[PDB]
């Protein structure tokens, strides 16, 4: 709250002063008041007060106080309200400021947006963490080189990227929307202060880049032969603007390759787009400034291949365990040496011990080479308990750590590492895919451990060392070989057929011997890459460092298949640093955007602070703010997380620092978001048992404060940074019914085109529920509608916007006219068909019934493979065009599937006789109309798309496995969607067993593939 | 007795079962631990063998033709049951030295027979049923633990910042304490001279009322000190009752799966055993 322990503080308060003559002024003092005045009706004061001579005027003072977070801060801008500067305790001591003012400014501002004081990183004494600090910062300036490069085009690029498709090809069924390959657009501009609106109506090519637009524009009765006069004098004397937007055309696309105009096309809808003048943007453009912070032995070491020893790691003892003594008999130290997910040998246990004395003192022996011990490397440990003749493990607390750290020095002699809790649901007593690192929480068990010490700095070995040690392999075994033994089509179509096998499906053993004989023949295939890998010996250093030499040199593969890599099934750095180059090269903004909340995820799984993942994200997010946008909100949702709490602070301190004058935009953002927080907190800490009446009126009255509206009117929404929030309609504002008390939220659309595009903003924030499962799964939802689209497959799904900007805090698009079920149903199976009649009625019927029918079809199958939880009728909602959607999915992959035992995948949306109608339009037989099966035909298409691309899928959750998401802790998790998508079956054999379960769920009514015109 | 027991009746052949099945059945296991489920319907192959070395699950491929299975060409055997048993008895260090294993320990179908010994259908899906009932009523009880965990541990930190603050708050009128005295050792010292007592009772009165002020502070970071290794108490204490949980939640979940695989066998309908779960 505004003071510690308060939610709110009351109107007037006493302030404590500290004067730097060593008296002290107690004061009355208004929680609307600012510092300015306060200074002012304090010096006033002061003079009654003893040695007041020595007082300067309040000219050169400066107050400064503690925060909530613990911070000495000073106060420089004195603007600022006072039940606004979060203060621990209302004192306030006075002093001459000095130092750097500016940068101190910006270090408060970063530590608002960071929700951490960035002071807490100067403390650190791993010098990882400083050596993070201090050299991303050449990716920081490498960047912001890059958008002052081709000013103020390079300028104006950065703050307003095109928002485009991947590609300029258009799909046949939307090209074929197009008039002979023409659209209609039209061009809007003001004339005078007056600020009316004069439309040019302009019919173009769809190709058209925008500058042959705005010449389509000035002619929209004189001379011809000149009027190449202008158009070529004045091109760039405007810009196009989407009318009601922050989108900008500034770069040369054909007009239909950005999104705004796609979906114009597909909608039916037309394109409304404001003229602006070039200057009047160019020129408003901050040319923000980025400023270097001030933070800017004889032992001869020896190389981990010289090292002659087998592996071995003391256990010593541990400070405790919380345990019952009574219900628990022993206790034992669980461990394991791993890559990755795999076990590098056996794990190894200690002797169990007594619960009342966690003390060990032995060496644990491991058989694993020490020179055989791969990069990645990870020591994987666990306190376990244990509880006729049988027996129960489970784990107590656990903690990773890597073998190597980040300068490749092996680690050596004795070590104390601080253990987390057991995620919820986790069953096994190990956890390698949990972070390395020791928990910075150190009131926690503490185990003791004692690495063998090699009497110098062990190394491991420079990539031309390795590269030696393979050609010495690949010599006494028996390339050139490639060439020299020629590949039979035998061979060659076995290795095709591996390649075509889902991530998830393991590799034989005899695949794993054939692939490692042909790894010189993989490069003419090299998607097969992942395979190859996988058939590797990791804990051969022989092997690994042949693999080296091939990846080396491997052709690039397309970025989705290099996604592949960045889960948590390939460690080794120098796989990783070939999947990140790839996407260097083949990985536009567009699917970068689309994929972001993965690629931050995958971060997690890195072993070290520094790499070259998060230099390329950095770099991204500091070059398209669109980017950075949703690379700040997506670290900063998490910052409230122990596990990535250190690493995603210093990477958002970096982005905050480089990204200029957006910072202040963000910090707009976080400042609303809070209050919103706040707000909310009290509704259901303190008005829980009041009525949802008086809780209105109590918001209203909160929100109605000046402080309030000033924090909730005219910032951009996280959900679309394009999108301007202005005034708040609070009459309209609104609690839902639900427990959490989601909030209902109506904004003004700022823009003076608004009424062009809506103009208002509605938006629902959510405190107490995790929105993480819902955020992936609208991701999710897109990504097959693109899928389907580029198919051909025209079906309209709706996933509307949804963040994650917190634990479990999030924010919700609504969509405008749309309606539950139950809001139609509710009063007979023809209700929804009445419904959306007499909302369509008319000769536009027909096409709120294929629309109807298409969105069903999606939703039918998306949610099926996705296993989201059951549709009712206030699962899903309808359209006054007819579209169909689903909000609110919860859990995915079947999470309810454990806490029962049946292990059948169920249909999570069922089409009942009201639903079957509508596509029948109206037909008393539903399930037999030409209009049913013709549906059933669209569900087996979208089906087999999605199965085509179910990689993609299978990858995507792959790099979520470390998000804490409940729904998704282990492989056996994802692995749901390869039983929905049958990709242990036949093709053909899937189809069969999409149609049986849609025939089980409908009781008979989905028919099959036996027909009757009989 | 051994190589003539049809493939079926093998106890180790679990048909057409998952990978992650599977890989369930074998998940922290000893050595030499073994099972047979039918190979992929779009893959070349007949049956899938899995066994743990080295912490690791090997999957190897069981061809046929003509009569005859095996790992690779050639293939010997002349039946599966046959090959397993050679393997049960010999090492696999003959297909291949990189992997010196036996097939130990076979992970049967039968397994559940050997726990639920009851053979009334209706009695087994009584006891599922019981058995189902306190096991969701323990994962309730530790869904209420968790809850209450995270949160205290949300508060356990709150109060941790805060001592921090105090802390410096404190430490800030220590400073004050310091700079009044400071540059009061002058000025009083030279107006004792002067005679002027009265230019004391306006300075004192500071003194003791910042030195009040600052006892206050220490007394109210004292009070959160207490309250936070109260909860720093119910947290362990927690844990604790969570730990306990723990291991009758898994062993209630085993319980529950096996009564729900004898009578998955012996083909319960799909409808009846809801009932009962
Ligand atoms: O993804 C989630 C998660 C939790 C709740 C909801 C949600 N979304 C809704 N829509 C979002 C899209 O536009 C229209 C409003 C929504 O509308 C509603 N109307 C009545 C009750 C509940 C909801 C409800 N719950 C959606």
């Amino acid at each position: 709250g505004e003071l510690w322990g308060i939610h709110l503080m009351p109107p007037r308060i006493l302030v404590e002063c500290l004067l730097p003559n060593g008296m002290i002024v107690t004061l009355e003092c208004l929680r609307e008041a600012t510092l300015i005045t306060i200074k002012h009706e304090l010096f006033k004061e002061a003079r009654k007060y003893p040695l007041h001579q020595l007082l300067q005027d309040e000219s050169s003072y400066i107050f400064v106080s503690v925060t909530q977070e613990a911070e000495r801060e000073e106060f420089f801008d004195e603007t600022r309200r006072l039940c606004d500067l979060r203060l621990f305790q209302p004192f306030l001591k006075v002093i001459e400021p000095v130092g750097n003012r500016e940068e101190k400014i910006l270090n408060r501002e970063i530590g608002f947006a960071i929700g951490m004081p960035v002071c807490e990183f100067d403390m650190v004494k791993d010098p990882e963490v400083q050596d993070f600090r201090r050299n991303i910062l050449n990716v920081c300036k490498e960047a912001v080189d890059l958008r002052d490069l081709n000013s103020p085009h390079s300028r104006a690029m950065y703050v307003y990227p095109p928002n485009v498709e991947s590609s300029p090809e258009l799909p046949k069924h939307i090209y074929n929307k197009l008039d002979k390959g023409q659209i209609i657009v039209v061009i809007w501009v003001i004339v005078s202060p007056n600020n009316d609106k004069q439309k040019y109506t302009l019919k173009i090519n769809h190709d058209c880049v925008p500058e042959q637009v705005i010449a389509e524009a000035i002619r929209k009765l004189l001379s011809s032969e000149q009027l190449k006069l202008c158009v070529l004098e004045y091109q760039g004397k405007y810009i196009l603007k989407v009318c009601g937007c922050d989108e900008y055309f500034l770069e040369k696309y054909p007009l239909s390759q950005y999104k705004y105009i796609r979906s114009c096309i597909m909608l039916g809808r037309m394109p409304n787009l404001m003229l602006m003048a070039k200057e009047s943007l160019y020129s408003q453009l901050p040319m923000d400034c980025f400023t270097m912070p001030s933070y800017s032995g004889e032992t001869s070491t020896k190389s981990l291949w010289v090292i002659n020893s087998a592996l071995r790691i003391k256990i010593l003892c541990a400070t405790y365990v919380n345990v019952n003594i009574r219900d628990i008999d022993k206790i034992y130290v669980r461990t394991g040496i791993y890559h990755g997910g795999e076990p590098l040998c056996d794990n190894v246990n200690t002797q169990r011990v007594p619960c009342s004395n966690p003390r060990w003192n032995e060496w644990l022996n491991y058989d694993i080479y020490i020179p055989d011990l791969p990069r990645a490397a990870r020591l994987c440990l666990s306190i376990c308990s244990v509880k006729g003749a049988k027996e129960e493990h489970c784990p107590l607390a656990w903690g990773n750590i890597n073998l190597f750290d980040y300068t490749d020095t092996l680690v050596s002699g004795k070590m104390a590492l601080n253990l987390w809790p057991v995620p919820h649901g986790l069953e096994d007593l190990l956890n390698p895919i949990g972070v390395t690192g020791s928990n910075p929480n150190k009131e926690t068990p503490c185990l003791e451990l004692e690495f063998d010490w090699f009497s110098s700095v062990v190394k491991f070995p420079d990539m031309s060392v390795i590269e030696e040690h393979a050609n010495w392999s690949v010599s006494r075994e028996a390339n050139r070989l490639a060439r020299d033994n020629e590949l039979r089509e035998n061979d060659k179509e076995q290795l095709k057929a591996i390649s075509t096998r889902d991530p998830l499906s393991e590799i034989t053993e005899q695949e794993k011997d054939f692939l490692w004989s042909h790894r010189h023949y993989c490069v003419t295939i090299p998607e097969i890459l992942p395979k190859l890998l996988l058939s590797v010996k990791w804990n051969s250093r022989d092997e690994v460092a042949q693999m080296y030499c091939l990846v080396k040199d491997w052709p690039p593969i397309k970025p989705e298949q290099a996604m592949e890599l960045l889960d948590c099934n390939y460690p080794d750095p120098m796989v990783r640093g070939f999947a990140v180059r790839c996407l260097e090269k083949y990985l536009t903004d567009d699917k970068l955007s689309q994929y972001l909340i993965q690629l931050v995820q995958v971060l997690k799984y890195e072993q070290y602070l520094d790499n070259l993942l998060v230099r390329f994200l950095l770099k991204k997010a500091l070059t398209n703010q669109r980017i950075g946008h949703f690379f700040f909100w997506h670290l900063k949702s998490e910052m409230h997380n122990k596990t990535v709490s250190q690493r995603f602070g210093l990477l958002l301190e970096s982005y905050c620092r480089a990204c200029g004058m957006y910072l202040k935009h963000l910090n707009r953002q976080v400042e609303a978001m809070e209050k919103l927080i706040n707000l909310t907190d009290i509704l259901k800490q303190e008005k829980k048992d009041e009525t949802q009446k008086v809780q209105m009126k109590f918001l209203v009255e909160q929100m109605r404060r000046p402080d309030f509206m000033d924090a909730l009117q005219g910032f951009l929404s996280p959900l679309n940074p394009a999108h301007q929030l202005g005034n708040l309609r609070l009459e309209e504002c609104r609690i839902m019914s639900s427990a959490k008390r989601p909030l209902w939220l109506n904004w003004e659309n700022p823009d003076i085109m608004s009424e062009l595009l809506f103009q208002n903003n509605e938006i629902i924030f959510k405190n107490g529920d995790d929105l993480r499962q819902d955020m992936l799964t609208l991701q999710i939802i897109r990504i097959m509608e693109n899928i389907w689209q580029n198919q051909g497959l025209d079906l309209r799904m709706l996933p509307y916007g949804c963040l994650s900007i917190g634990d479990c805090v999030g924010l919700i698009e609504v969509v405008r006219n749309s309606h539950t079920i139950m809001q139609i149903q509710c009063k007979n199976s023809h209700t929804l068909h009445q419904w959306l009649k007499d909302k369509n009625k008319g000769e536009i019927y027909d096409a709120a019934i294929d629309l109807f029918t298409r969105s069903c079809a999606g939703y039918c199958v998306a949610t099926f493979i996705l296993g989201i939880g059951d549709r009712h009728n206030s699962n899903i909602m309808v359209k006054d065009d007819g579209q169909l959607f689903h909000i609110d999915f919860g859990h995915f992959l079947d999470h309810k599937k454990k806490k029962f035992g049946y292990k059948r995948e169920r249909v999570p949306f069922v089409l009942t006789q009201d639903f079957l109608i509508v596509i029948s339009k109206g037909a008393q037989e539903c399930t037999k109309t030409r209009e049913f099966e013709r549906f059933q035909e669209m569900c087996y298409k979208a089906y087999l798309a999605i199965r085509q691309h179910a990689n993609l899928f299978i990858n995507l959750f792959s790099m979520m496995l470390g998000s804490g998401m409940p729904e998704l802790q282990s492989f056996d998790d994802i692995a749901y969607i390869r039983k929905t998508l049958a990709l242990d079956k036949t093709e053909q054999e899937a189809l069969e067993y999409f149609m049986k379960q849609m025939n089980d769920a409908h009781h008979g009514g989905w028919t099959t593939k036996m027909d009757w015109i009989f | 007795m051994n190589n003539n027991m049809s493939l079926q009746d093998a106890e180790w052949y679990w048909g057409d079962i998952s990978r992650e099945e599977v890989n369930e059945k074998l998940r922290d296991t000893a050595d030499g631990t073994f099972l047979v489920r039918d190979a992929s319907t779009k893959m070349h192959g007949d049956y899938t063998l899995t066994l743990r070395k080295g912490g690791n699950n090997k999957l190897i491929k069981i061809f046929h033709r003509d009569g005859k299975y095996g790992f690779s060409d050639p293939l010997t055997f002349s039946s599966v049951v046959e090959l397993i048993n050679h393997y049960r008895n010999e090492s696999l260090a003959q297909y291949n030295p990189k992997l010196d294993v036996k097939l130990l320990y076979p992970v049967s179908k039968y397994q559940q027979d050997q726990v639920v010994k009851e053979d009334n259908i209706e009695a087994v899906g009584k006891k599922l049923h019981e058995y189902n009932t306190q096991f969701q009523e323990k994962s309730r009880e530790y869904d209420r633990l968790y809850e209450e965990y995270t949160r205290t541990s949300q508060e356990i930190q709150m109060k941790r910042t805060a001592i921090e603050a105090f802390n410096e708050t404190i430490k800030i009128f220590e400073e004050q304490c310091q700079t009044q005295e400071r540059y009061s050792k002058e000025y009083i010292e030279k107006f004792k001279r002067e005679g002027n007592e009265k230019e004391i009772q306006r300075i004192m009165h500071n003194y003791d009322k910042l030195k009040s002020r600052i006892s206050e502070i220490i007394d109210s970071r004292r009070r959160l000190e207490e309250d936070l290794k109260k909860q720093a108490a119910e947290y362990r204490e927690i844990d604790k009752r969570m730990n306990s949980i723990k291991p009758d939640l898994i062993q209630l979940r085993k319980t529950r799966d096996q009564y729900l695989m004898w009578l998955t066998q012996k083909g319960v309908r799909q409808k009846k055993l809801n009932e009962w779960l």
